[PDB]
Parts: structure tokens; C-alpha cells; sequence
């Protein structure tokens, strides 16, 4: 499994898994083409792949809501020790059989979901995923409903899932389970800038309202891995051939000839 | 026949169905022990609607209770007819929320919700034949309005055919006991209105103006308005469980009631209510009920209906009666006041009649109305979602897990769509 | 390696109205509006065929 | 595209002459018809008379790979075009379009046609391309899903009475 032959796989089967990513959808901004089943399903991992690293880049981490939880870890002690983790979910450790139930981040008994356990734990709404993509929001979320079930896969012997979407290396055995991050990505962690992060009085306070999202969104990593087509290009192409096809039916007719020339 | 089930959530849901509950089971003669001591056969014809039989002969309500803290349901289990409920249908969080919609609807909530969904389809599952799904809760707390509606969209994407209807507690600017009323608020009408078949609004503030105004006691409390509210709950589905000349069960109500997808917002009142001193004088009669009935100040809601035109209305008359009488006194009314009755939908007033009436009372109407009075509501809403919005107030608590200004946003323009087509509507004329 | 880039595989048959934010199943409650289905787990073949290493 | 092989030239301003380099292939004398080339220009995908579309680098005069696996068009490569994403579509002689992706040569999807196959043209933004055929057919094939339709036909050759 290379992250690829999941996606012929769960393409492959719809009944076992219905639901809106087995079809193209429309796009929200009619300038887009609109994608495969196959191909959007790849363009929304490659999205949320880099919406975790951007939020994983401030003191804010995120989880999967069924698949696994990105956490990290702080010793403590112009500046604290940041080691990331990635605990499993619950759903996802049952699957597992020979998988040792070793605690990597240690948390008391009063600390018992994985919310409380991390520092900055996310929803990772989908709807920046779904904004960037000029995707449904629906769609987006039932793609990722349908991929999470990669326990029905795993409880298959054999079938080592080596995902990858980006940072994190994640590599998944007969029912061993282990990982490895990005050196660089580990040492930006390392690089000791992150006092301000871990704080929250840092700003002035003052920004808050001064600030617009559109701004801050467009300075955002996100919304830069697919290039923007021309607008006026676009439709122009669009009616053009509609009219071309809508009445290019007969060949025919002339009604102007010009003989000599 | 044709059972519902019923779902609470919140602290407020839960003080709710707690009065109901205990409302319905002295109608249908229920001793706490959850042993029957009616004395007509009328009581067991249709106990099925909200009472599941057990061994030994005794009763459990199909009732499920869920929360993030679990001090309401350990204080409302010790209370009267608390024994009546299923231990296993409490389900309960170890966290809460602290009235925040981010967190009653996105972290603790849905990771809690498997269990409470696996009730209800297990519930939903063992009865006949379902007729649909009724909630109670409040949108002016966090938890409550984020599991209440998750919720609701969960079950309305599984059983898209079943009818589905909320009594939904709005925060009125007036009394507001929290900070945040309006955010929460607004962000939960947004999918409410997308999701909710059928929706009936209830004020804290219009409680208390009618518990002062009509009954004239001198203490209100908590109990009095739950007295209230589940007099006007159960009145709805009195004609499901009863005989009568003209029976109308929710699925009549609300194919009589919507003219149009995305009005389902309704308001709700309840009659008679004589003061404390009048009880031996008023006459207890069709005219008096009616004209008490169209009383603005009788109403559960601040929104005064002479405001605007009323689209339509839905009366549900308890006792014996002829109707006669009844459909000359709607008629009469209607005639009277043709400036408040939008004109392309001449006879817009639903009767129905159910022949047995309240224990301890000859009479009783409920009524349910949708007009145009109620977009004040939003609109203050929205005034004040805005002014709050605008210097970002309190933004950080809710974007720390997992929300982004751009939810706000499309919820404040879809509400205010929603305003506007529901205003139009006022003006149209044929 | 070759693999085909992904964002700009196209496809044409669909068309591109989107149906926008609003919508409404609410007030929507007839008989045949269309029911979620449930995932399943598929059959298990084990490895009674497989390659013993 | 030489009967025996494929060739590169290079025209120089500084010389009239003209230099010549031959595509080489191991224990291979397929003979090589139609070509077409990547915008990127880095391959150039040829076609054959047997039904597999070859596709060789141009740095290098070695061949990466041999084509379609198991399946072959049976009367050769008429027409042959590219997609910006990179999927290739092919006509074959007996009449048939069916397009590749750039990965295991597997046909995605695929479809007949009456007559042979002649011409293929994309349209701007590369949808719902035109088809001519050697019967003077004209056809409009969509792109991702294969569905012939016929917008308009025309006389085969030489005309030789009419009758009313
Ligand atoms: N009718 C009624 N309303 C209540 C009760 N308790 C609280 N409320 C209302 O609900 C609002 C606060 O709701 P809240 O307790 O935060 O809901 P929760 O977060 O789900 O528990 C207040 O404005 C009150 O007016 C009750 O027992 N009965």
C-alpha cells in the first residue's frame, strides 16, 4: 500500500463504501474544470496534508477523527523541548493486534480524552480543505469518512499501508504500526522561536479587528498548490464550444458562398 | 400506534423533560413505580406512543438523556417519578462545555455522540412503526445547542422520512444570563433551519410576562414554566393518543402548517389561563377560549404578531364539543381582523378536535402559528451578533479548536437571507 | 516513476452548477427522500492462497 | 518517423548541414506510423501498425517502455493525441478510441467507432474534440467517457447517379 493503491482499492468497491467521493463533483467556482472521483480524492489529501503541517507550524496540533491523533510532546524545563508523537485512536488500536500498548506521552488520570491530553488539539474543519479545494463541503468530509476505514483494510493479514501526505512517514505492518517525521521538519520545531507561540499574549491585542481574514488568508500557505486559470479565457473557451456545439449539428447549409474567393 | 421517541439534551432539555415526563405520566395514571392505576380503559388504548412494557407489568418511557456533565441528571434522577427511566439512557461526558458552541458541538460531543446515536437506533429499531422524533433544548448554551443539533442532522440524514420537531428555547436580549447568547445562537440556526422539519420557539422572557400578566402569582419559578411548557408539549400530541371527531397527528399538523420549505419557525400558545382570583368568575366557553386564544400577551414569545400578517394558524381544541360553534368562532375571527391575514391564502386557520380534555378541566386549546412577527427575533439577533462581532470579541475560545471566522460569517448571511425571504412574503400581494 | 498529474485530469459529463450553501431538508419530509447506507465490512479471504514466504 | 525506425535531426543556422540520429531498439522492427509529442517535450509517443504505442525520451535514444499490455488495436495507430494532464487518446484502424493514462498502459475507458479513424482535434480548453473518419464520417467524441455521436456524415467517393 503506497497511499495510491488505497484509492483503486476503495474505488473499487462502491457498495462496500457509498458515498459522494465515488463520483465527480461540481466545483464552487464554475472557473475550475471539475476533477475525477480518483483525482479530487488526491488534491483533498494533498489540501489537508498541508493544512496539518501549517497548523502543526504553531503550537496548535491536529488529529483525525477515527485515524490516529498528531500530537507533541514538552519536556519542559532570547527559551522547552518539542517531540512529536502521533498516538492512534482507539478504533484504529483494536485493528491492530500485535501492536504494543506502549504510552508515548504521559498524562494523569483526570486527563483522559485526547483534547485535554494535547496542548493545542484541532477540529481540522474541512472547510478550509473544501475552500481551497473549490470543494463541497459535504464531499470533502464524506471522502474522508470513506478513507478513515483503513481498519477493514489492515484487519486483512499482510496489507502494510505506507501513507505518506507529506511531513509524516507512517508505516503500518502486519499489525506493527510505526512512523518517522521529516528531519528539517522536526529541527523547525527545534529551532527554539516557538516562546512566542507557546503564549498567547504575544499580540498586542490590538490586530484582532484590524486584521482581515482575506489578508491573513491570502499571506496562508494554503490556497497555492493548484494555479489559477485565466477567468476571462475560461468562459470565453466555455460558451464558445457551447455554441459551437450547439449548432454545429448541419454542415450543410452555406447561405454565403464566395465563389472567387 | 405510531410511536415517537423522545431525545433531551442540556441542562435545560433535561428540566424539561423532566416536567413533561412527569405531566404525561399523571395523565395516563402512572404511579412512580411505574405501575398503572387509571381508571379508565382510554389510558392503555395508545399507551404505546411513549411507554414501553417490561416484565412484571410496569412501564419505562423511551426517553434518552444525554449530557456533557452529569450534576443534572443525578439531581433530576433523585427527584419525583425519577425512578421511570432507563439507567442505560443516560449518557454523560466528564468535561463539559462552559457554554461554548465549539465545544458542545465539535470536541467532547462528537466522540461522546456514538454511544447516544447507538441508543437511538437501538430504540428507533424496536419499535413498530415510527412516526417521528421530538427534541427540547436551548440554543442559549453551549452544549446544549452543539449536541442538540448534531444531533439533529444525524437523525434526519438517517431517517430522511420520518417527521422531526424541536422545541427550541431562544435567548431574548432582555434576560440573558451568559455573554454569548447571540453566537451560539446564531451559529445554531444556521443548520437548524436546514435540517429541522419543524421548529416551535419558546422565551424565558414571554414565561414570565404571562406568569405575572395572566396568572398573577407572586413567585414565579423554573417549575411554573415547565409546568407550562409541557401543558403546551403535550397538547400537541393529545389528538395522537386520544380519540376524537377530527384527529391530526404532526404529519397533518405540518402539511396543513408549512407553505414553504424554509419557514418552520413557529409559535406556540396555550389556553385557558384564568388568574388566581378569577377562576370561580370566567365562563369557560368556545368564544372565551378563542378570543384568550388570539390574545397577543397569552403568547410563549416577545414577538408581538400585529407586527406582521399571520400566514397561517393550527388550533387543537380538547373536550366535548360540537363543531359548529368552533369553526363559526375561527370564521368570526377571521373575518374581523382581515388586516392581519396575508390575502392570497383566504381560510387559513386549521381546526382539529380531540374529545378527551385535561385532567381536572372541561376545556383547552393549543395553537400553533406561523407569521411574520417572528423575523423581530432574528433581526435583534443578528444586531447583536454583529456588534459583538465587529471587534472580534471572545473570537479566540471559539477558533482554538477548529473554527475559522468564515463559518460566522456564511451563518450571519444565511440567517439574514433568511430574514429577507421571510419578509417578502409580508408584502406579496395578489 | 511517471504518474499523471492529478489537478488537471478533467471531467466533462458533469456539469458545473453548484448547489450552494443554502438548501433545506427541513419542511422536505417526504417518504422518498433517499437513506444513508451504512459502510460494511467486506468479506474476510485470509490467506489460504497466499505466497508462504 | 522512418518506416524502419524513429530518427532526430538537428538543423543548425551555422551549417546548412543536417545531422542525423537513429532511435534504437533491442530486437525490435515494429514499423512506426503516426507521432506525437509531449508539451514538455522530453517524450514522443509513436505509434504502430501491430496496435501498441511506443514512447521513447528524446535525450536518450533508448525506449522506456512497449505500450498497451495484453491488448492490442489489431490494425494499427491511425490518429494520436495528448491531454494537458497527459493521457494520451488513440485511434485505431479498425475503428476504436480509447485513451491511456501515463501509467500502466490500462485503458481507462473505451469505445468503437464505424470506420476508420482519420483525424482527431481538440478543442480549446481539450473537451469534445471532432473525429474523421476514412468513410467521410464526422464524429464528436467526449473526452473522459468515450460516447460516439454522429453530427454529420458524408459520401464515401465517386458519386456515380442520382435518382428522383
Ligand atoms: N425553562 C427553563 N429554562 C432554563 C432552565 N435552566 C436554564 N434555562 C435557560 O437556559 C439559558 C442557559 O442555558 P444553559 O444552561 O447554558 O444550557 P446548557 O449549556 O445546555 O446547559 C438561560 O438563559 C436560562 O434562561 C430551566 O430549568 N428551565
Amino acid at each position: 500500500m503506497n497511499l495510491d493503491s488505497i484509492f483503486e482499492w476503495i474505488l473499487k468497491q462502491p457498495i462496500n463504501y457509498p458515498g459522494k467521493h465515488q463520483d465527480s463533483q461540481p466545483r464552487t467556482n464554475p472557473a475550475y474544470k471539475p476533477l475525477e472521483a480518483k483525482a479530487q480524492f488526491h488534491i483533498i489529501f494533498k489540501a489537508t496534508g498541508e493544512y496539518i503541517r501549517e497548523k502543526m507550524l504553531d503550537g496548535k496540533g491536529v488529529n483525525m477523527r477515527d485515524f490516529g491523533a498528531f500530537t507533541f510532546e514538552i519536556f519542559s524545563d532570547k527559551h522547552h523541548r518539542i517531540r512529536p508523537c502521533f498516538v492512534p485512536d482507539k478504533k484504529f488500536r483494536y485493528s491492530l493486534a500485535r501492536y504494543a500498548g506502549k504510552e508515548e506521552i504521559s498524562a494523569p488520570k483526570s486527563q483522559h480524552s485526547i483534547y485535554q491530553k494535547g496542548f493545542g488539539m484541532m477540529f481540522c474543519n474541512a472547510g478550509p480543505i473544501a475552500a481551497s479545494c473549490y470543494l463541497g463541503k459535504d464531499v470533502v468530509s464524506s471522502a474522508h469518512n470513506a478513507f478513515i476505514q483503513a481498519v477493514s483494510d489492515l484487519t486483512t493479514l499482510g496489507h502494510g499501508l505506507n501513507i505518506d501526505f507529506g511531513f509524516v512517514k507512517v508505516y503500518v505492518q502486519d499489525r506493527d504500526l510505526r512512523y518517522s517525521y521529516n528531519q528539517n521538519f522536526a529541527n523547525t520545531l527545534n529551532n527554539k522561536n516557538f516562546e512566542y507561540r507557546l503564549r498567547k499574549s504575544d499580540t498586542p491585542t490590538s490586530e484582532h479587528w484590524n486584521t482581515t481574514y482575506e489578508s491573513k488568508w491570502a499571506k496562508s500557505s494554503l490556497n497555492s498548490l493548484l494555479k489559477r486559470p485565466n477567468s476571462n479565457q475560461v468562459r470565453n473557451y466555455y460558451e464558445k464550444t457551447l455554441a459551437l456545439k450547439i449548432m454545429s449539428l448541419d454542415l450543410s447549409t452555406a447561405e454565403q458562398t464566395n465563389y472567387s474567393r | 400506534m405510531r410511536e415517537i421517541v423522545h431525545i433531551q439534551g442540556g441542562q435545560c432539555g433535561n428540566q424539561i423533560g423532566a416536567k413533561f415526563w412527569e405531566v404525561i405520566s399523571d395523565e395516563h395514571g402512572i404511579d412512580p413505580t411505574g405501575t398503572y392505576h387509571g381508571d379508565s380503559d382510554l389510558q392503555l388504548e395508545r399507551i404505546n406512543v411513549y411507554y414501553n412494557e417490561a416484565t412484571g407489568g410496569r412501564y419505562v418511557p423511551r426517553a434518552i438523556l444525554m449530557d456533557l456533565e452529569p450534576g443534572t441528571m443525578d439531581s433530576v434522577r433523585a427527584g419525583p417519578f425519577g425512578q421511570l427511566f432507563r439507567p442505560d439512557n443516560f449518557v454523560f461526558g466528564q468535561t463539559g462545555a462552559g457554554n461554548n458552541w465549539a465545544k458542545g458541538h465539535y470536541t467532547e460531543g462528537a466522540e461522546l455522540i456514538d454511544s447516544v446515536l447507538d441508543v437511538v437506533r437501538k430504540e428507533a429499531e424496536g419499535c413498530d412503526c415510527l412516526q417521528g422524533f421530538q427534541i427540547t433544548h436551548s440554543l442559549g448554551g453551549g452544549t446544549g445547542s452543539g449536541m442538540g443539533t448534531l444531533l439533529i442532522s444525524k437523525v434526519r440524514e438517517e431517517y430522511p422520512d420520518r417527521i422531526m420537531e424541536t422545541f427550541s428555547v431562544v435567548p431574548s436580549p432582555k434576560v440573558s444570563d451568559t455573554v454569548v447568547e447571540p453566537y451560539n445562537a446564531t451559529l445554531s440556526v444556521h443548520q437548524l433551519v436546514e435540517n429541522a422539519d419543524e421548529c416551535m420557539v419558546i422565551d424565558n422572557e414571554a414565561l414570565y410576562d404571562i406568569c405575572f400578566r395572566t396568572l398573577k402569582l407572586t413567585t414565579p419559578t423554573y417549575g411554573d414554566l415547565n409546568h407550562l411548557v409541557s401543558a403546551a408539549m403535550s397538547g400537541v400530541t393529545c389528538c395522537l393518543r386520544f380519540p376524537g371527531q377530527l384527529n391530526s397527528d404532526l404529519r397533518k399538523l405540518a402539511v396543513n402548517l408549512i407553505p414553504f420549505p424554509r419557514l418552520h419557525f413557529f409559535m406556540i400558545g396555550f389556553a385557558p389561563l384564568t388568574s388566581r382570583g378569577s377562576q370561580q368568575y370566567r365562563a369557560l366557553t368556545v368564544p372565551e377560549l378563542t378570543q384568550q386564544m388570539f390574545d397577543a400577551k397569552n403568547m410563549m414569545c416577545a414577538a408581538d404578531p400585529r407586527h406582521g400578517r399571520y400566514l397561517t394558524a393550527s388550533a387543537l381544541f380538547r373536550g366535548r364539543m360540537s363543531t359548529k360553534e368552533v369553526d363559526e368562532q375561527m370564521l368570526n375571527v377571521q373575518n374581523k381582523n382581515s388586516s392581519y391575514f396575508v390575502e392570497w391564502i383566504p381560510n387559513n386557520i386549521k381546526s382539529s378536535i380531540c374529545d378527551i380534555p385535561p385532567k381536572g378541566l372541561k376545556m383547552a386549546v393549543t395553537f400553533v402559528g406561523n407569521s411574520t412577527a417572528i423575523q423581530e427575533m432574528f433581526k435583534r439577533v443578528a444586531e447583536q451578533f454583529t456588534a459583538m462581532f465587529r471587534r472580534k470579541a471572545f473570537l479566540h475560545w471559539y477558533t482554538g479548536e477548529g473554527m475559522d471566522e468564515m463559518e460566522f460569517t456564511e451563518a450571519e448571511s444565511n440567517m439574514n437571507d433568511l430574514v429577507s425571504e421571510y419578509q417578502q412574503y409580508q408584502d406579496a400581494t395578489a | 516513476q511517471h504518474a499523471p498529474v492529478f489537478e488537471d485530469s478533467q471531467a466533462a459529463t458533469v456539469v458545473n452548477k453548484f448547489q450552494g450553501l443554502r438548501q433545506g431538508t427541513g419542511g422536505k419530509t417526504s417518504t422518498q427522500l433517499p437513506v444513508k447506507q451504512p459502510f460494511q465490512a467486506p468479506n474476510p479471504i485470509c490467506g489460504a492462497f497466499k505466497k508462504r514466504t | 518517423v522512418l518506416n524502419n525506425g524513429v530518427q532526430i535531426l538537428t538543423i543548425d543556422k551555422a551549417n546548412k548541414k543536417v545531422k542525423s540520429l537513429d532511435v534504437n531498439f533491442g530486437n525490435i522492427k515494429r514499423q512506426y506510423t503516426c507521432v506525437a509529442i509531449d508539451p514538455s517535450d522530453t517524450y514522443c509517443y509513436c505509434g504502430t501498425k501491430t496496435g501498441d504505442v511506443f514512447e521513447i525520451n528524446i535525450e536518450r535514444a533508448i525506449f522506456k517502455r512497449l505500450g498497451p499490455v495484453k491488448k492490442l488495436f489489431s490494425l494499427g495507430i491511425g490518429t494520436l493525441g495528448l491531454l494537458p494532464n497527459g493521457d494520451i487518446i488513440v485511434g485505431a484502424g479498425d475503428g476504436t478510441v480509447a485513451k491511456l493514462s501515463i501509467q500502466n498502459m490500462q485503458v481507462l475507458s473505451q469505445s468503437e467507432v464505424l470506420g476508420a479513424v482519420t483525424s482527431i482535434s481538440f478543442t480549446g480548453d481539450y473537451t469534445h474534440f471532432f473525429c474523421g473518419t476514412s468513410q467521410s464520417n464526422i464524429y464528436w467524441i467526449d473526452t473522459e467517457k468515450l460516447n460516439p455521436e454522429l453530427r454529420n456524415t458524408c459520401h464515401y467517393e465517386r458519386i456515380n447517379d442520382i435518382a428522383f
